[PDB]
């Protein structure tokens, strides 16, 4: 199953403040317009790394698994939610073929769209918005997270609403900041002759 | 300068670093470059006055 | 005439630096200040992290 990912998948290539400025990069990127795979329990590749987004109302969705197997043969990446605290960690584990030793890390701390990217050593970016089928909108998922593990990703697993997943590529942006340090439009300089054009001439406004 | 909770460094156009957010107590600098210039002599001539 | 001759620059007075409050320190005492020690059969050994 699929859905059109529009305008996301934009995010803070680095902790940089910037405004009024069309600031261009390459960078791995969502590219706009692109399906996004659907789901509402599998397994995926984490490619490159992974753009992914849930529309919820009852807390479905809890957490992540990644690494290249993800039952017991080597360090696994894990995220975790219980009540009122979050628990991430790197181990060994034995988990089971379908969920619900040697640490190198361990931490412990529809009506909602959240929103994450995934990238490599490992970084967290996310948003969140109240929502009223992923929406036609545009805002950029500020960093919660960096993981200094150094852990070989490949695969990757939800832990349990609407959610949906696409990969991002090494493509050419052209990122809007505001007045206020926030990147607020942005062009997928790839995406059709005209963004083709705004790239070329750094520029949001085309003369004819 | 209004910075997000995240941002390091400032930027300005031609990538010029133009503020910094202390990491000690959470203010943004503005950063100006030190003072520098061409020195100019303005002489009538050494034929008149030195 | 008017001969532009030298450049002007001031230079710094010293070096400031700057990093976070420093904090999450490892906890030493876990090696160097406790209670008991091992052997020389077997040790304690502490992957610091
Ligand atoms: C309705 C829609 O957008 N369908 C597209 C399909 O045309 C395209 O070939 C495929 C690529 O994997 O992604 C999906
Ligand atoms: C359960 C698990 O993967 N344990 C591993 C072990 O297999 C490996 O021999 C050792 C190397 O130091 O690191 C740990
Ligand atoms: C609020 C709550 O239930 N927190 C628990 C925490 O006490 C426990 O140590 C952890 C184990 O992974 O799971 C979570
Ligand atoms: C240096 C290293 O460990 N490279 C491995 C590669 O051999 C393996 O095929 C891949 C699996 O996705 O994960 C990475
Ligand atoms: C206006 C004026 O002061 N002119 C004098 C000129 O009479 C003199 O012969 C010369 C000597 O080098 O210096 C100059
Ligand atoms: C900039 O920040 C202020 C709050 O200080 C906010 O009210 C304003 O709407 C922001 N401007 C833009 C262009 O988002
Ligand atoms: C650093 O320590 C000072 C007290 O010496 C404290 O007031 C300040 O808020 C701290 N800043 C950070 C970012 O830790």
């Amino acid at each position: 199953a699929y859905t059109n990912s529009f305008t996301r998948g934009v995010y803070y290539p680095d902790k940089v403040f910037r405004s009024s400025v069309l600031h261009s990069t390459q960078d791995l990127f969502l590219p706009f317009f692109s399906n996004v795979t659907w789901f509402h329990n599998p397994v995926l590749p984490f490619n490159d790394g992974v753009y992914f987004a849930s529309t919820e109302k009852s807390n479905i969705i809890r957490g992540w698994i990644f690494g290249t197997t993800l039952d017991s043969k080597t360090q696994s990446l894990l995220i975790v939610n219980n009540a009122t605290n979050v628990v991430i960690k790197v181990c060994e584990f034995q988990f089971c073929n379908d969920p619900f030793n040697n640490c190198t890390f361990e931490y412990v701390s529809f009506k909602n769209l959240r929103e994450f990217v995934f990238k490599n050593y490992f970084k967290i970016y996310s948003k969140h918005t109240p929502i009223n089928d992923l929406p036609q909108g545009f805002s950029a998922l500020e960093p919660l997270v960096d993981l200094p593990i150094g852990i070989n990703i490949t695969r990757f697993q939800t832990l349990l609403a609407a959610y949906y997943v696409g990969y991002l590529q090494p493509r050419t942006f052209l990122l809007k900041y505001n007045e206020n340090g926030t990147i607020t439009d942005a062009v997928d300089c790839a995406l059709d002759p005209l963004s083709e054009t705004k790239c070329t001439l750094k520029s949001f406004t085309v003369e004819k | 300068k209004k910075f997000l909770p995240f941002q390091q460094f400032g930027r300005d156009i031609a990538d010029t670093t133009d503020a910094v957010r202390d990491p000690q107590t959470l203010e943004i600098l503005d950063i100006t470059p030190c003072s520098f210039g061409g020195v100019s002599v303005i002489t009538p001539g050494t034929n008149t006055s030195n | 005439g008017i001969y532009q001759t030298s450049n002007f620059r001031v230079q710094p007075t010293e070096s400031i630096v700057r990093f976070p409050n420093i904090t999450n320190l490892c906890p030493f005492g876990e090696v160097f200040n406790a209670t008991r020690f091992a052997s020389v059969y077997a040790w304690n050994r502490k992957r610091i992290s």
